[PDB]
RNA sequence: GUUAAUGUAGCUUAAUAAAAGCAAAGCACUGAAAAUGCUUAGAUGGAAUUGUCCCAUAAACA
């Protein structure tokens, strides 16, 4: 009994739009999985021309649901868009405030 | 701009375009929901056989990621 | 299937004109790729 | 002359009011009611039922909120329920088809805003 | 964590209205204050469905409904239903018989002549000035052959 | 009791099917309504490097086009996954079978399906395990037998001796079927994408 | 046939006074998601009384 680590997804496409619109497909599937995506963050552009790169985080993964997940995504990736899995790795005053009394 | 006939032409081919999505969406659920049946279906069978197997297979592989593929 | 997030639109409140463009890789496939003069097709060296 | 609760300040919407009407937009349907505060229902329009869904097209639609808020105007004034209160969202307020719905009540005589009550 | 949390203020709203309506143990603010038809019915409806001219008008939003026929149509299933709901809400039951509640199923109708031109009907719950009932109204409830009557105002 | 284990192994489709022809309309109104929120000879010469393209020929969508019965070759469908899938004879049968090998128990699961991978394919096939969990048991007697179905991806084929003596035929689901009538054997489309 | 699944629409022990609610889907709105607005598809393949048969028909036995 083990618990997946959080994998970001790197989406790399010529348009931006693309990237975006795969990026969505996938947090909006991740949703309908009940998959978590703490960011969708936007690389810089690729400068050779240049390239639009985009962030989905994944948290959270299990073995039959890994599985399950990851042939979907080669079936959901409309061809010439460039997959990638990677392992990875302010706070506002009620979140400071909680965090006083845990450790006063 | 477009006339009432050319955004009726339009919004009717739009609604059947929502009607086609909305059965695409409903069968791909259905079918991903049934593989992951057959899958836990398959953990249950060789657990019948042997469960000892599983006790190392159930476990998932840190090493098995990241993995890239287009 | 890879049709299911193929068809999709542009997500800019402002853009100019975007064109069809064919991007030839080495292997033979062809993406539909947007960009900004009317050409008509792409070749990867 | 009649006692209106004057209360409830803490809670949205005020209960100041003789008679209220409730329209819940499901899935399926679209109900208009108007109840008492004790909470008994007076005249109820709703889509499921048999006369107007006949008529009408779709159970949900922008038109069928006015055709209901019609049919439900026709039997207030049967009621002889003229003054009445509703407490829209804002987001419900703004939407086009519950605008429509109360121009469709004033035009038929119903009042959406209740009198002062005499002291 | 497990279960999901409302996305919308309606979701919580309307959990809120049907939450209240349950009793419960705390004290309250409420406490102290046929097939044959079925199938005929999905038929006509499938015909509205495919009618292309109510697609078009509903898709403009221009459709309308005629108020006259629904009214009849709902004189005929539930109009006894709610015709005791007023009579209850008005207190008709109570002061009459006592507490004893009968549903009306003729569809009783009343309404008094004003010169010749038109005539004020009588509704549940209507409005009509001494003037207007100065004379007796007429009466047509659609008694079918038989069956004497006894009105009673 | 006969310990037998096997490997149902799947190849990713490499090329997409063309789009429908309400999704290729659909794709002219995304466009049309770009060009109505859009903000405002060198086509010779894109029009000349176009028909450079057209008769430089590309790898087709389906490479089926000129081998139209090229089974034993790994590449036998592009649109859609396949599975590995060869004749076998048994000591009391002689069926078509999904490839098998020989599993003891002190052997994990992963290390047969390795063994399953370049043992009846003999190639430098490339394949990944995701998890252990097999994907499919099934015994048929005649003496008892069980066959143990896991499930495989292709990253990568190099599938030498393409004209094996062996009836190796990669298949998606048309010939599931058609190869495999028991249902002992015809149920792979179960756990099968 | 032995065993044994199975007949409101994903879900409900919603409903026989009126075939329901929820879940679920598309478009628009630009950080994503959500929300909001405008739109979408459906049922009892059944008799049984409470608050199982018997069929359609699924199989191990056969």
């Amino acid at each position: 009994d083990y618990e997946y680590g959080v994998l970001n997804i790197h989406l790399t496409a010529y348009d931006m739009s693309l990237a975006e619109s795969y990026a969505q497909y996938v947090h909006r599937l991740c949703n309908r999985l009940s998959i978590k995506v703490e960011e969708s963050y936007a690389m810089p552009t690729k400068t050779m021309l240049t390239t639009h790169e985009r962030v989905v985080q994944i948290s959270g993964l299990s073995a039959t649901f890994a599985e399950i997940f990851l042939e979907v995504l080669q079936s959901n990736l409309p061809e010439g868009v460039r997959l990638s899995v990677r392992e990875h790795t302010f706070k506002a005053r009620p979140e400071l405030e909680e965090l006083l009394a845990k450790l006063n | 701009e477009h006339s009432p006939e050319e955004s009726e032409r339009r919004a009717l081919l739009l609604k059947r375009w929502a009607l086609f999505k909305q059965q695409e969406h409903e069968m791909e659920r259905d079918a991903i929901r049934s593989m992951l049946e057959a899958q836990q279906e398959a953990l249950e069978e060789l657990k019948l056989e042997s469960a000892e197997l599983y006790a190392e297979a159930i476990k998932r592989d840190t090493s098995l990621f990241p993995f890239e593929k287009e | 299937d890879c049709s299911r997030a193929s068809l999709t639109r542009l997500r800019r409140q402002a853009y100019a004109r975007l064109y069809p463009v064919l991007l030839v890789k080495q292997d033979g496939s062809t993406i539909h790729i947007r960009y900004r003069e009317p050409r008509r097709m792409l070749a990867m060296p | 002359v009649a006692r209106k609760e004057r209360g409830w300040a803490t809670v949205w919407p005020n209960r100041e009011f003789w008679h209220r009407l409730r329209v819940v937009k499901t899935q399926h349907h679209v109900e208009a009611f108007v109840e008492h505060l004790n909470g008994q229902v007076v005249v109820s329009a709703s889509t499921r039922e048999w006369a107007i869904k006949k008529h009408l097209y779709s159970t949900r639609n922008v038109v069928a909120c006015e055709s209901i808020g019609r049919v439900l105007a026709q039997r207030c004034l049967e009621a002889g329920i003229n003054f009445m209160v509703y407490q829209p969202t804002p987001w419900e307020a703004s939407s086009d088809s519950i605008k429509r719905l109360q121009n469709a009540m004033t035009e038929s005589g119903v009042m959406l805003r209740e009198p002062r009550r005499i002291y | 964590e497990r279960l999901e949390k409302y996305r919308s203020f309606e979701r919580y709203r309307r959990r809120a209205e049907q939450e209240a309506r349950a009793p419960h143990w705390w004290r309250t603010y409420r406490e102290h204050f046929r097939t044959q038809k079925l199938l005929e019915r999905k038929h006509f409806l499938r015909e509205l469905r495919a009618n292309v001219e109510e697609e078009r008008a509903a898709r403009l939003r221009t459709a309308s409904i005629p108020l006259e026929a629904v009214r009849a149509e709902w004189e005929r299933t539930c109009g006894p239903y709610h015709k005791q709901r007023l009579a209850e809400y008005y207190g008709l039951y109570r002061d009459l018989f006592h507490g004893a509640t009968f549903v009306p199923w003729v569809p009783l109708h009343v309404a008094y002549a004003v010169g010749e031109e038109d005539l004020i009907p009588v509704y549940h719950g209507n409005e009509v000035t001494p003037t207007e009932a100065s004379r007796a109204p007429e009466v047509t409830y659609e008694a079918d052959k038989d069956s004497l009557w006894t009105l009673l105002f | 009791w006969r310990l037998s284990g096997a490997l149902c192994l799947q190849r990713p489709p490499l090329i997409t099917k063309a789009l429908t022809p309400l999704q290729e309309e659909m794709a002219g109104l995304l466009q049309q309504i770009e060009v109505e929120r859009s903000l405002y000879l060198a086509q010779d010469l894109e029009d000349m490097w176009e028909q450079a393209f057209l008769q430089f020929r590309p790898g087709a969508r389906e490479t089926e086009a000129d081998k139209k019965n090229d089974r034993t070759s790994l590449h036998r469908k592009l649109d859609r996954n396949l599975v590995l899938l060869v004749r076998e004879k048994l000591g009391d049968q002689d069926v078509w079978m999904l490839p098998q090998v020989e599993w003891q128990p002190g052997e994990t699961l992963r290390g047969t399906a390795e063994r399953i991978l370049a043992t009846l394919s003999e190639n430098n096939m490339e394949a990944k395990f995701l998890g252990n969990a097999p994907c499919g048991h099934y015994k048929f007697k005649f003496l008892g037998v069980k066959v143990f179905f896991f499930k495989a991806l292709l990253l990568t084929g190099d599938f030498v001796q393409a004209g094996k003596k062996s009836r190796h035929v990669w298949a998606s689901k048309e010939e599931l079927g058609d190869y495999l009538q028991p249902k002992y054997l015809a149920q792979v489309r179960r756990f099968l994408l």
